[PDB]
């Protein structure tokens, strides 16, 4: 699925009282369980990248959040390996889980999808 | 909506055509000939093109100084050039500087004096043209591409012709040719900006009443072409970017496909990496060579003459290991013109040409070489709307049937120049011209 | 005067859209023959295909109703 | 989409160090009594509920079945038995 | 005949339809021209021309 | 440069085996791979080894086996060692399609190695199969009858094509001797599509378990993941052992040791315990065709995952509703293969049914509707 279908339905819940009321605690306690705080993930790092939109998304990055996110990849591989948990400040703070990458593959797929429209587009 | 070509002839056969616009202050006055490289043999290969540069060598009256200060002080320019099928001579000047002009041209045509000692002179200059025409490698490739695709028949042939006719061509037969082939029913005078058409007639009532006529006249636009697939490869490592044209045999000016074909072209279309805009283009092959930087630029032709013409790509690369993928999707592009098109495609052409052809006329010399092509070729000025009509009847269905007797699994004429050892042989490009998935 | 240029977007799915899609239907078409054709070719030895489909094809049937006399036949 | 050494296709790095020690330096065991009892138990904990939830709901469902099918087949289960064929 | 091309092979799907179809009628009458010329160049000699006997 | 980087011989294994770049925090369930190449190496080995002292033929097939297991030396090692790899090689090759399902293997860019290893594991069942029946015992015969008549669900020419698999009207000698040949000849097929899909693999490299890039952090295959693999190699062979030497017979049916009769067939029919989950399914069916469309559905089901799984995230390891309803299936598809082998009686006639029902419509209900669900949430739950 495309980040741009997520990114929109999660407008449309974000937007309905009712729905944000019962969905919003919801999804926060799932990304708590999710755990990939507990490696020093932000939700970003955990988008899969092997695609041509997200290639370019990420080339897209500054190079500063593009090395901090090499770095935590990094990190986080060597928690992995190891069998650790972060800890202390490695743990993703609620505050530093910045979407940092979602406007710039919003940007891409948007591109992308308005070329796959404007492919079929019929004269009138 | 233009103004109205208006089209006179004189006694001996000239037709004047013009089309004034009371909002600019220069006029383009010229001849255009209804005759070129095509219409020499192969002894005097070279003459039309020898003949241009001795037209401005100096006349009768006017010495060859003298001539150059005379167009000086008429303020604007002359300029001429001579093709497979048609010779222009044309004057760029002022509004009330178009009398001196006209006399200037038509003393050039008549009455020049192609003296032994400026043969001899021309002959070092032309033969040096030879070996620097060497560097516009667009032109190389497309000398090449008329060659191999009309081999050795008079479409054929090069304008500036063998270095063996220019060693031997003498002012007997250059005057013989501009005598056979410079007639009054071959040539137009053709007048766009601040020209009077009324003006422009009884100039030329004056200075090109004694020009000769044909004993047969034939009209305007009149021609057997035998086109050969087949490739020439230049292969020049040391060159940077190739340079691949590809070309079928397409059609004449007067074609019933005529349009169709450039409706053809403009859904494959150009494309140029160094234009901002072109990344964004609607073509399929323009988006394959972007996203895959397969191209530097690729640019669709179709060059017709009388009686034939040639239909293709011209492309060039620095990419050169993947020269293989910028032939398959060309080509897997003019496939689908046969297979895939639809209203889609064609209707998106239709609107990008029905804006091009009234693009392309947008100062006096355009203006101008529009009336005077279309007059050497059709015999007339096809006004705005009668073009806007024919491209409207270019259906999907007719460009469906011209792609599948023209291009369809057909034979292609090739020309590679420079770095294109990964440009497969003929038999693999050949094999793209068409699907087994069809 | 043209204030916006004058178009829709088809519907299409995976890049394909009806208008290509109907262009190729007979194409399709002719590889079902083909396919249909060569499918039948292959298994025109198979004793169900003579007995069911090809001995019933008008004239041509024949061809594929032969008995072998039973004088000749161990089985 | 992954390249080789020397290529491998990592965004550029910048700024990370990375520091080991020789497999011959340091123990490589050190530790372990630790990591075998808490480690190990954090992470079993961690990911107790995603195969006790399935395993003690699926081995619920066998019971009760295993335990009808039983039962069926009993003198007791003759008439339930008649029903179910 | 420009006609007969653009039928039967212009298309890669008629034409590879057209071959196999072609084979078709090829396997079936060059199998019963082989039988009968195969008969006649071995005439009285094979069983069906002595089984009338028994 | 180096000699292992110049020979293109050299280079090619030097590519797989030795500079191959792998992601650092694989864990112990990417050992499976090796482990499956170890079994298809020791398959080969006593398999081979088996064929040099089998003798195909229906009269003397039974009769061959048991001077294997009495005449030959250590017969009886390499034929319980072939029929126990023949075990583990599912077990291991469950592990492996369980990793890859977990986490999430089969996405972009890996759906290739994905759906040619589909592919494998189609072959592994018709290999270890064929295999099953040359022993000619009871459930040898038996399961040829059946797998060869699956193909009868295929209308109108179905009928002749069982019979033309036999050879004959029933499973006798001509079945025999081509189920050898082709048994002998099915498990080369099966290395070449494992290196297939590792060749296919190579473009993208292994997963790993975050579902991150590794293309960061990378590791030599050898030394790290050799010597990974050894231990599961000696943890393999000591299960290995145990089974082999110990309990050799525990994973086998008492019926098999019975020559086969084509008379009679056993009352209690349970095929080998790797087919038991699809058994089940066919057995749930109650429609000759039904029954075997579901039964080969289930393997090709496993194509449409990379469709259906509509995560932006690969694999499991941080996606709790996505974990359980993976031990849900997991635990729905031993379920399955417990209900494989009780009578088919009630009440576990409508439990395999619901089993079934409840195998598919992970794939094609919850699998998307979860998956979609925990993208939100992910982006939701973050802001
Ligand atoms: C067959 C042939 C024999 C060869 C042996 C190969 C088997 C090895 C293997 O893949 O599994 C070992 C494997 C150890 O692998 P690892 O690389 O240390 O961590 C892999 C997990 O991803 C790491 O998972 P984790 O870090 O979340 O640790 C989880 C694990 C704790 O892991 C342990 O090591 C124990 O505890 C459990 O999940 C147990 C559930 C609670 C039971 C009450 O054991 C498991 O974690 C099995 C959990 C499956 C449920
Ligand atoms: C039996 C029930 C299975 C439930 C598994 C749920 C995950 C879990 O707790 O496992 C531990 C671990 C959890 O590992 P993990 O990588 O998700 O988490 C590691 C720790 N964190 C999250 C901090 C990074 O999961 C595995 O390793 C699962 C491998 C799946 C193998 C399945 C084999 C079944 C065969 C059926 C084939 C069809
Ligand atoms: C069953 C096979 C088990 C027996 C072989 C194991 C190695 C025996 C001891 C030798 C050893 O440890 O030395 C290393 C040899 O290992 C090696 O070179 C190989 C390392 C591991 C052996 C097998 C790798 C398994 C990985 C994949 C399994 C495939 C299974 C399919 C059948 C060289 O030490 P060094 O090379 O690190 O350098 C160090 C300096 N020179
Ligand atoms: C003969 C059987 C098989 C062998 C020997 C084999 C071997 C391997 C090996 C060595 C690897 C790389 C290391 C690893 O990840 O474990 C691997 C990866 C993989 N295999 Fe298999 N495999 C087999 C069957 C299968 C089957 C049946 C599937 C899928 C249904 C499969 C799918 C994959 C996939 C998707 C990967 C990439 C996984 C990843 O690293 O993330 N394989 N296999
Ligand atoms: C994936 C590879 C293989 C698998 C999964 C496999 C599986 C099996 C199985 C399950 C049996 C039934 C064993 C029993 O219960 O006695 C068997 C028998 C046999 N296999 Fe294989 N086999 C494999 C490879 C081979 C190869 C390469 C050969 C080479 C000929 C071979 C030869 C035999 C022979 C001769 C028998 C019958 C003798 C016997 O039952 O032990 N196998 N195989
Ligand atoms: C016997 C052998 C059988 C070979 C069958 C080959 C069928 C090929 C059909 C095919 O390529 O259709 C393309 C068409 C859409 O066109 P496009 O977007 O690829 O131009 O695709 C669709 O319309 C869908
Ligand atoms: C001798 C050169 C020939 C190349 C093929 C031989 C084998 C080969 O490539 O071995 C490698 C060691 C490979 N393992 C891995 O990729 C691997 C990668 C990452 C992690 C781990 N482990 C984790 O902890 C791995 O284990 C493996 O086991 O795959 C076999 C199946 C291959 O056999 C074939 O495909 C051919 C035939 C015998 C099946
Ligand atoms: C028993 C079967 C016989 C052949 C089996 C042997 C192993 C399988 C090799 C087939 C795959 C080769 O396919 C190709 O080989 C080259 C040559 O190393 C390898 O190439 C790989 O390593 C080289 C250098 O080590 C890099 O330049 C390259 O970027 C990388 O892709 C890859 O593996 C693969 O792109
Ligand atoms: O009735 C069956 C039966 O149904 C299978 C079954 C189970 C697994 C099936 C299978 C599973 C998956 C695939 Cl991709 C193909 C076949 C093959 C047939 C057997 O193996 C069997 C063996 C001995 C006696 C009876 C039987």
């Amino acid at each position: 699925a495309s980040i741009t279908s997520v990114v929109k339905t999660s407008e449309l819940i974000l937007k309905s009282p009712l729905l944000s009321k019962i969905v919003v605690p919801l999804a926060k306690t799932y990304v708590k369980f999710s755990g990939y705080r507990q490696l020093g993930f932000k939700m970003n790092d955990l988008i899969i990248e092997e695609t041509p939109n997200m290639q370019l998304a990420l080339r897209r990055l500054p190079p500063t959040e593009s090395y901090d996110r090499v770095y935590r990849l990094i990190r986080a591989t060597q928690f992995s390996l190891s069998h650790k948990l972060a800890t202390g400040n490695d743990i993703t703070k609620p505050e530093e889980d910045d979407h940092y990458l979602i406007p710039y593959i919003l940007d891409v797929e948007a591109e992308a999808f308005e070329k796959d429209a404007l492919d079929n587009l019929e004269v009138v | 909506v233009s103004p109205k070509t208006r089209t006179s002839n004189l006694k001996n056969g000239l037709t004047i055509a013009s089309e004034s616009n009371p909002l600019v202050q220069t006029a383009t006055v010229g001849v255009w000939i209804d005759a070129g490289s095509r219409n020499e043999n192969a002894y005097n290969n070279g003459t039309a093109h020898f003949f241009e540069h001795l037209a401005f060598k100096g006349t009768d009256k006017r010495s060859q100084h003298q001539l150059e200060l005379d167009i000086e002080n008429m303020g604007g320019h002359l300029n001429a050039y001579t093709s497979r099928e048609s010779t222009v001579y044309y004057a760029k000047s002022f509004k009330d500087d178009v009398p001196k002009s006209v006399e200037i041209l038509a003393d050039i045509l008549q009455h020049s004096k192609l003296a032994e000692s400026a043969i001899d002179r021309e002959r070092e200059v032309i033969t040096r043209e030879l070996e620097e025409v060497n560097k516009q490698y667009e032109e190389v490739v497309f000398d090449h591409l008329h060659a191999t695709a009309f081999m050795n028949q008079p479409l054929g042939r090069t304008i500036l012709g063998p270095r063996e006719n220019i060693q031997t061509i003498t002012n007997t037969e250059l005057r013989k040719f501009i005598t056979e082939n410079y007639t009054a029913d071959r040539m137009v005078l053709v007048g766009a900006g601040a020209v009077d058409h009324d003006a422009l007639v009884e100039l030329a009532e004056k200075y090109f009443s004694h020009l000769p006529s044909s004993q047969s006249p034939v009209p305007l636009g009149t021609p057997i072409p035998n086109f050969v697939g087949s490739e020439v490869r230049l292969r020049d490592d040391t060159m940077p970017v190739a340079h691949i044209a590809i070309a079928v045999e397409g059609v004449s000016w007067t074609s019933e496909d005529y349009y169709t074909a450039l409706v053809a072209q403009a859904i494959i279309g150009n494309y140029d990496r160094a234009v901002g805009t072109s990344r964004h283009q609607g073509s399929r092959l323009s988006n394959i060579v972007s996203e895959n930087n397969l191209a530097n630029s690729f640019q669709s032709f179709s060059t017709s003459y009388s009686d034939t013409g040639l239909w293709g790509i011209y492309l060039t690369s620095e990419n050169t290991t993947q020269i293989d993928d910028l032939v398959h999707f060309t080509l897997k592009e003019w496939n689908r013109l046969s297979t895939s098109v639809s209203n889609l495609q064609v209707e998106r052409a239709k609107s990008q040409l029905k804006a091009g052809l009234l693009l392309s006329l947008d100062g006096t010399t355009y203006v101008a070489e529009d009336i005077g092509r279309q007059l050497t070729t059709l015999g007339r000025r096809v006004t705005p709307a009668e073009v806007e009509a024919k491209l409207e009847a270019v259906t999907e269905h007719d460009v469906r049937a011209w792609a599948q007797k023209t291009l369809y699994d057909k034979d292609i004429a090739l020309v590679g120049l420079g770095p294109i050892e990964g440009l497969y042989d003929y038999n693999r490009i050949r094999n793209d011209m068409s699907m087994m998935r069809w | 005067y043209v204030k916006k240029p004058s178009y829709k977007i088809v519907p299409h799915f995976l890049g394909f859209n009806i208008p290509t899609v109907s262009k190729w239907i007979p194409i399709f078409g002719i590889w079902g023959a083909a396919a249909g054709i060569g499918a039948l070719f292959l298994i025109e030895g198979v004793p169900r295909t003579r007995q069911d489909i090809l001995s019933k094809i008008p004239i041509i049937g024949e061809h594929w109703i032969r008995e072998i006399p039973a004088s000749d036949n161990p089985f | 989409y992954m390249g080789w050494w020397g290529h491998m296709g990592s965004p550029p790095q910048k700024g990370i160090a990375g520091y080991t020690i020789s497999p011959f330096a340091a123990r490589p065991f050190a530790g372990v009594v630790h990591a075998a009892i808490f480690n190990t138990f954090r992470r079993t904990k961690n990911q107790a509920l995603f195969v006790i939830l399935p395993v003690s709901f699926f081995y619920y469902v066998w019971t009760q079945a295993s335990e009808k099918n039983e039962w069926l087949y009993t003198k007791a289960g003759r008439h339930e038995l008649a029903k179910a064929l | 005949a420009t006609t007969f091309y653009n039928v039967f092979v212009k298309r890669n799907s008629a034409f590879v339809a057209t071959i196999l179809a072609s084979a078709f009628v090829f396997d079936m009458t060059f199998e019963t021209a082989i039988d009968n010329f195969w008969d006649r160049i071995n005439a009285g000699k094979q069983w069906k021309d002595i089984r009338h006997k028994y | 440069m180096a000699l292992r980087k110049k020979n293109s011989l050299l280079n090619m294994a030097n590519s797989y085996v030795l500079d191959s770049p792998q992601p650092s925090n694989l864990n112990y369930f990417w050992n499976f791979g090796s482990l499956l190449a170890l079994c298809l190496v020791i398959q080969l080995a006593t398999g081979i080894t088996l064929a040099m002292h089998y003798t195909s033929h229906a009269s003397l097939a039974f009769d061959s086996v048991e001077h294997i297991m009495r005449d030959v030396n250590f017969g009886w090692f390499i034929r319980y060692a072939h029929a126990n790899t023949a075990s583990f090689f599912f077990i291991c090759i469950y592990a492996h399609m369980g990793r890859n399902i977990y986490y999430g293997s089969y996405k972009t860019p890996r759906v290739l190695p994905w759906s040619i290893g589909v592919i494998i594991f189609l072959l592994l069942i018709i290999t270890a199969f064929m295999g099953y029946v040359l022993v000619f015992g009871q459930m040898s015969l038996w399961g040829a009858t059946v797998i060869c008549n699956l193909v009868s669900a295929i209308p109108w020419l179905g009928e002749d094509i069982v019979h033309f698999l036999w050879g004959g009207f029933s499973v006798g000698n001509p079945t025999l001797q081509r189920f050898f040949a082709l048994h002998y000849l099915m498990p080369f097929v099966l290395a070449v599509f494992a290196l297939l899909h590792l060749i296919a693999l190579h473009t993208a490299g292994s997963s790993n378990p975050l579902g991150i890039t590794s293309n960061v952090d990378k590791l030599s295959m050898h030394p790290y993941y050799s010597f990974k693999d050894l231990i599961t190699v000696f943890a393999f062979l000591l299960m290995f052992t145990l089974f082999v030497f110990f309990s050799p017979d525990k994973l086998g049916h008492p019926d098999n040791y019975i020559p086969a009769n084509p008379m009679v067939t056993p009352a209690s029919i349970v095929p080998e315990w790797y087919l038991l989950p699809f058994y089940a399914i066919l057995r749930a069916i109650p429609d000759k065709l039904g029954g075997v469309i579901a039964m080969v559905a289930a393997i090709l089901i496993l194509l449409i995952l990379p469709i259906v799984d509509r995560s932006i995230i690969r694999g499991n390891a941080f996606k709790p509703i996505s974990k359980l309803l993976f031990g849900f299936f997991i635990c729905n598809f031993l379920l399955l293969g417990v209900l494989g082998q009780v009578h088919i009686e009630p009440p576990f006639i409508v439990l395999g049914q619901i089993c079934t029902i409840f195998y598919f419509s992970y794939f094609l209900i919850l699998l998307p509707m979860v998956s979609t669900i925990e993208n939100i949430f992910f982006y939701i739950g973050s802001l």
